[PDB]
């Protein structure tokens, strides 16, 4: 027992103040420290959760919390925090259980002011009280430091609400919550599952009165750009189509949910944009076309939904950055009709950049003789390797003047191109029907 | 990786897409049972003036058997016995059957498409 109770008190006390100045990583550090005692550390930590609780003259702390509202932290009449101090108060404490996560006190405070798996239960509960309920901040903390701590049904209700209702990394980490709890037990596991369905359920039942409305406002927009208010409530970031598409994303990482009605009048609601001579219009229902495609076509009737919206899809792909080989769209790399020319053309060199990421590319010297090229060209390199090719070649000509690198490519490979179709080299002949195209010389054996 | 182009698509990639200046095509154009005031042929004028440059290339390829834009514009366009021009022929075939090209006369025989729509879509799955 290095320090008492009192003294801990008197560096616990230090949480509650906002100081800017002060250097908290050093308190977290020495907190740290004085935690690898046992039972340091279990009065500490059922300390800064008492505080947590309670969040939801020496002890005269003012903290400047609103507009003409300068509140005390402490109500000393059973010690209770000022609520307008309380975000505060769980900021500093969530900070500090991050650190204690990564490795009483209110009577002995009141004595002053006169002169891991557990706890994740009540840190569970946590979420349901309302400061931190508000606050995106708090709760991507709290969400971090269950993600920490994880490496029982309303405690799972509690946490699937984080991702039902309102933070793409506070949501990463209750993904990995929700991941690493199912880990630990296949009862933990199947209940969080079928409570991820009922609310991905819920989803898309209002989803689809979305849509509903979204397709009954484009049949009275047409029957007379695309500003339909009920699309507002689709791009908004916080979206349902967001909220389902991130819930179907963790089912299915969880895997290693019947709504025809959805799908087919997200099928009607599209075949409805496109008709409407709109084209960005079709992206406000990106999100659930990647939910179909991955509740469908899991790792057919994919295939005839992207048929039947074969150009829309085509839209879709080429407006999103997602890359075509490494999004969820990537299973319709083998039936390629379903996408436009250009799109392969980018799916072929990132594909390409892909296999070939490994490579090291250098720039490469290629001699040539301005009336040799084609053999110098070929002595050069055709016992090259093919990551010798892959090189950046710049060709140099001897004798001749510097120019830019880029017009003396271009020039080399038209050079090399004619040069292809002179004869002595016997590598290609006309189509003696359209006499302008060329195929293999027949008689290149000479 | 190659293999997601179509044998099209890989003249397209080595050749690039050309520009088609359309003018020169239509002044290039003969029509042997259409004629240029034809409701199927301005169909046919507004269906290639909505394609894009690839649907307008896969059909150049269709008709003249390859991408290549003669750099003296389609006056030059050759067939197998010479100068041969661009030319569609009504197809007095059924209808429910899709256009069809003899490329060294440069020759399209084309059915009689009821509608715009119909003919841009036979021509746009032909291609």
């Amino acid at each position: 027992l290095l320090l008492d109770h009192e003294a801990l008190s008197c560096l616990l006390v230090l949480l509650f103040v906002d100081e800017p100045k002060l250097n908290t990583s050093r308190l977290h550090r020495v907190l740290r420290n004085l935690c690898y005692h046992a039972q340091t550390r279990h009065w500490v930590i059922r300390s800064l959760l008492s505080i947590l609780q309670r969040s939801s003259s020496w002890l005269s702390v003012s903290m400047d919390a609103a507009l003409g509202c300068r509140t005390n932290i402490f109500q000393i009449q059973t010690v209770h925090i000022h609520p307008q101090a309380a975000p505060v108060v769980c900021r500093h404490v969530l900070d500090t259980l991050i650190q204690l996560a990564k490795v009483d006190f209110w009577d002995l405070l009141v004595k002053l002011d006169n002169m891991e798996a557990s706890p994740l239960g009540q840190l569970m509960n946590m979420l349901s009280h309302p400061v931190i309920r508000r606050s995106s901040l708090l709760t991507e903390k709290l969400l971090r430091l269950l993600s920490l701590i994880s490496i029982g049904l309303t405690e799972n209700q509690l946490q699937l609400s984080v991702e039902v209702l309102t933070s793409e990394e506070g949501l990463e980490d209750a993904a990995n919550v929700l991941l690493q709890l199912s880990r630990g037990d296949s009862g933990t596991r199947d209940t969080v599952l079928k409570l991820l369905l009922n609310g991905a359920r819920h989803l898309g039942y209002t989803l689809c009165k979305q849509i509903g409305t979204l397709l009954a406002e484009l049949r009275e927009y047409n029957l007379e750009e695309l500003q339909l208010p009920s699309m507002s409530m689709l791009t908004s970031k916080t979206s349902t189509q967001k909220f389902f598409l991130r819930v179907l994303q963790v089912i299915i990482q969880l895997r290693d949910l019947s709504l025809d009605e959805l799908w087919d009048m997200l099928g009607e609601c599209l075949k409805e944009l496109e008709e409407s001579h709109d084209q960005h219009a079709v992206l406000v229902l990106q999100p659930a076309v990647e939910a179909f495609f991955l509740v469908h076509a899991t790792e057919q009737k994919f295939l005839r939904f992207a048929e039947t919206h074969r150009t829309v899809l085509n839209q879709i792909l080429r407006q999103s950055t997602t890359h075509l080989a490494d999004g969820p769209f990537a299973v319709l790399v083998d039936y390629i009709r379903v996408l436009d020319f250009d799109v392969k053309r980018k799916y072929f060199r990132q594909e390409l950049e892909r296999l070939d990421e490994g490579l090291r590319k250098e720039d490469m010297a290629v001699h040539v003789r301005r009336d040799h090229v084609f053999e110098d060209s070929y002595r050069e390199l055709h016992r090259k390797s093919p990551e010798e090719m892959k090189n950046r070649l710049y060709i140099v000509f001897e004798g001749e003047e510097g120019q830019d690198a880029g017009g003396l490519l271009r020039e080399w490979y038209m050079i090399i191109s004619r040069e292809m179709f002179n004869p002595m080299y016997a590598l290609f002949r006309t189509s003696p029907g359209d006499r302008v195209t060329y195929t293999i010389n027949p008689s290149s054996h000479c | 990786l190659i293999s997601i182009f179509t044998e099209q698509e890989l003249e397209l990639l080595i050749s690039g897409l050309p520009t088609i200046d359309i003018d020169d095509l239509k002044s290039n154009t003969e029509y042997h049972k259409y004629q240029s005031n034809s409701i199927q042929i301005q169909w046919f004028w507004r269906a290639l003036r909505s394609f894009d440059q690839a649907d307008r290339a896969k059909f150049l390829q269709f008709v003249t058997g390859t991408s290549k834009v003669p750099l003296q514009g389609f006056a030059a366009l050759e067939g197998m016995n010479g100068i041969q021009k661009f030319q569609i022929h009504r197809d007095d075939r059924s209808t429910d059957r899709l256009p069809s090209a003899h490329t060294c006369f440069n020759q399209l025989d084309l059915p009689a498409y009821e509608s715009f729509e119909k003919l841009r879509h036979m021509l746009l799955l032909a291609i």
